[PDB]
């Protein structure tokens, strides 16, 4: 399809065992908000989009509910086929030009399923964002690191063992 | 978000036009089902209007919705006694997918049964009790102020082989019969053995 | 359909109350309203499936729990007299435009088991006068001295249960409206055909249902502790 | 405030099992075109679909049939899912996105940088770079003492930085000859007039 905006509203995802869930709201390629599931609660991406407009999380909670339900039909209807692996890639770079004495973000796709879990080669500590939706019904998730002077270690399924992009 | 039912309760006559109102203040809405209920039950879906339309009429009931002033009028016609129940008034902005429903507080209704009657009052054998039956609706009755003396409301009853629909009121003490209803305001022409 | 459990509860402040629900409608949403006067229905909590609750507008007090698709439940794990109210139940479907309700629960919460009285209940004869100018005959009944409001009155003639010609006022009433713990009467109504009346081998019955205190509940007291029981009146024909 | 309506997912009647839902709306002339499409996603691959310009629910998969073919019988369902490409879509657009994203405007941050240490004479590469701007319609020329160089030119792509911004950078095969005067000249919806950043010789 061919258009001029587009709007991907009501993005449910699910997945089980341990039920995890995704319900989020994006508009030309940027998430304006998702919910939060456990604390009931809408997110804006953009606080400002917060103060200018608003969503009842209860939608996303009984969307989702819906989308529980949904789920657990399907599996039955299969003889129980479960989800393919896909082996996830990085791509690390700087939000502004990076200046020796002056935020890091680290973009991963082909993920699936939608479990990956995001890393001087010692432990650091970002904002993540929720799974974006593509094409090909894998996602990408995005890290953000906020000091330069003289990496992205990701751990999924379809990795045999992780990987880390310098 | 808050939504105001008038008046708290009504009381209409056999055959007359019961008109519940409501009224909304959030604009979202454009689901308004109206639930009825009746004694030592839960309440059930009467009926139901979306603000697309200004009115669906089942038979006797009608619901009129006006979206500019945000405002309802529930229509009981020709209303029987079986139609005395409180009336809630709900609307949810569905477009919210909240499942929540919004409740207003309802209107309590009080069908007056239609009657020639002739105003009575008898003492009765303890096996004692005061008895004003037969009166015409139109008459209120009223708990003497003075108490220890136990005068209940009125009441309807219906022997369903010989017609019959009779009003009645039992007051009670620890005495006589000619006083009890003296806090009261009766027929010119009672009867009082 | 939505059925509640148990329709009628007393217990004490400080201990433990537990409502349930089923509901066999193949519904996804249940919902635990409480009904009060001046303040109508009020959400307290929800659930859209099996291992979900949300929280309503009123959730202080009571927790809920969503085990089963047809099984939702109220936990009052406190009590306090201020939640002595009319409970309900409801569920309906995923953007269901309907609310199918259970049928009550009257719950009554006590600082004191010592104010549950059962009911006295007397059945009043009809006058003659009014079998000879009318030719009815209006027996009437009292159920007095009862706390709390938990009761349902029934007639009997000739051991059937009858409505036509029956008549129950619609709340009960305070002896004492100036008492809190102020027990309650209730007054009813049997008109009959004046020539069934005198034919004495017709006989009229007033039961009373009560609901009070439980099988698994301790009496401190010299009197008989008042059980959930049916306490009756009987008359029987004349001349 | 105003409001963001979902879509209604409709029902259905170690291992990983995945199901995703989604509701596209496909603007074109605002709202003079809008095309609504609802996918259902088992386990990577989408077997039931409401395409508006189809009108009714088609099954992409065997295991679509059963949803497809029931969706369509209670209308309770398909007049709802039909008429959300106005309760979701249109609406949407004409409410909360024009009071939020159709809104944002950022104008770009332009810098100039010298990639190899200056050595006048000596040939070096200029790095116009433009950061942080909405919404991603932009054009970067490159300017060598006023006259347009497309020769030697190379820009990246877009870069969505995923925060509502993104991000350009154009690289200049140049090299300084003294007094000369680069310009990057950057035009976008968020500005007035272009911008015009310099770097002499």
């Amino acid at each position: 399809i061919e258009a001029d905006h587009v709007g991907t509203y009501g993005i449910s995802v699910y997945q089980s065992p341990g039920d995890i869930g995704q319900y989020t709201f994006e508009f030309d390629g940027d998430e304006l908000f998702y919910v939060d599931l456990d604390k009931k609660e809408t997110v804006w991406m953009l606080p400002e989009f917060g103060q200018l407009a608003s969503f009842d999380p209860q939608g996303g909670l009984q969307n989702i509910a819906v989308v529980k339900h949904n789920l657990g039909v399907l599996t039955k209807r299969s003889n129980s086929t479960p989800a393919t692996n896909e082996a996830p890639q990085a791509t690390v770079f700087p939000k502004s030009p990076v200046l020796l004495g002056q935020t890091l973000i680290c973009f991963v796709d082909n993920i699936f399923p939608p479990v990956i879990n995001i890393t001087n080669s010692k432990s650091v500590a970002v904002y993540e964002t929720s799974f974006f939706v593509n094409r090909d019904y894998s996602f990408h998730k995005l890290s953000y690191l906020t000091i330069p002077s003289d990496d992205c270690k990701v751990e999924h399924w379809g990795l045999e063992e992780p990987v880390l992009k310098h | 978000q808050q939504v105001r039912q008038s008046p708290q309760s009504l009381t209409v006559w056999e055959g007359e036009t019961a008109i519940l109102n409501c009224s909304y203040e959030n604009s979202a809405f454009d689901y308004f089902p109206w639930y009825q209920q009746f004694p030592g039950e839960g309440p059930a879906l009467l009926i139901a209007i979306r603000s697309v339309s200004d009115k669906k009429e089942d038979g006797r009931f009608t619901i009129f919705f006006n979206k500019r002033e945000k405002k309802l009028s529930l229509h009981i016609t020709d209303s029987q006694p079986g139609d005395s129940a409180t009336y809630f008034c709900a609307a949810s902005d569905t477009g919210a997918n909240t499942g929540k429903l919004t409740f207003g507080h309802g209107t309590i209704l009080r069908v007056h049964p239609n009657i020639n009657p002739d105003p009575a009052v008898y003492q009765l054998r303890d096996s004692s009790v005061c008895l004003f039956t037969d009166f015409d609706s139109q008459t209120n009755v009223s708990q003497s102020k003075d108490s220890d003396v136990y005068i209940t409301d009125k009441c309807v009853l219906d022997m369903r082989s010989m017609d019959f629909k009779s009003n009645s009121a039992v007051a009670w003490s620890n005495f006589a019969c000619a006083n009890a209803f003296n806090n009261s305001i009766i027929p010119e022409d009672t009867f009082f053995p | 359909a939505v059925t509640q459990s148990p329709r009628n509860k007393v217990a004490v402040t400080g201990g433990k109350v537990t409502l349930s629900c089923n509901q066999t409608n193949n519904h996804n949403n249940m919902y635990w309203y409480r009904q009060d006067t001046g303040h109508g229905l009020r959400l307290i909590h929800y659930s859209y499936g099996a291992g979900s609750t949300e929280k309503g507008d009123i959730p202080d007090g009571y927790k809920a729990s969503r085990p089963s698709q047809e099984n939702f439940s109220l936990i009052l794990e406190l009590a306090t007299p201020s939640q002595t109210s009319v409970y309900f139940c409801a569920s309906g479907d995923f953007w269901g435009d309907t609310l199918y309700f259970g049928a009550g629960t009257r719950l009554s919460v006590l600082e004191d088991l010592k104010n549950v009285f059962p009911p006295e209940v007397a059945v009043f004869e009809p006058s003659e006068a009014e079998i000879s100018h009318t030719q009815k005959a209006t027996l009437v009944c009292l159920a007095t001295g009862f706390y709390p409001d938990h009761v349902e009155l029934s007639w009997w003639v000739n051991g059937k249960e009858v409505h036509s010609g029956v008549c129950t006022d619609p709340q009960p009433l305070k002896e004492q409206p100036a008492l809190n713990d102020s027990r309650y009467a209730l007054s009813s109504r049997l008109r009959v055909s004046a020539t069934f009346w005198q034919n004495p081998r017709n006989h009229f019955r007033c039961q009373v249902q009560f609901y009070g205190l439980s099988e698994n509940d301790e009496w401190t007291q010299d009197r008989a502790k008042p059980v959930t029981q049916i306490v009756s009146a009987e008359a029987w024909g004349r001349a | 405030r105003v409001s963001y309506y979902g879509p209604k997912t409709s029902p259905v009647q170690e291992r990983h099992f995945v199901y995703q839902f989604m509701g596209e709306c496909y603007f074109t002339n605002g709202t003079q075109r809008i095309r609504y499409v609802t996918r259902y996603i088992y386990n990577r691959e989408e077997y039931v679909r409401y395409d508006s310009d189809v009108g009714e629910h088609r099954a992409v998969t065997e295991l679509g049939r059963p949803d497809a073919e029931y969706w369509n019988s209670q209308p309770e369902i398909l007049e709802r899912t039909r008429a959300e490409l106005d309760t979701v879509c249109r609406h949407n657009y004409e409410g909360p996105e024009t009071h939020t994203s159709l809104r944002r405007l950022e104008q770009p941050n332009v810098v100039i940088s010298l990639s190899r240490t200056e050595a006048l004479n000596h040939h070096n590469t200029l790095v116009c770079s433009v950061t942080d701007f909405y919404p991603a319609k932009i054009k970067v020329r490159w300017f060598r003492n006023g006259q347009e160089e497309t020769v030697g030119v190379s820009s990246t792509q877009l870069i969505r930085n995923g925060d509502w911004t993104f991000q350009v950078l154009v690289m200049l095969e140049m090299t300084p000859r003294r007094g000369e005067v680069y310009t990057c000249h950057v035009e976008h919806p968020s500005l007035k007039s272009p911008i015009t950043v310099e770097w002499r010789a």
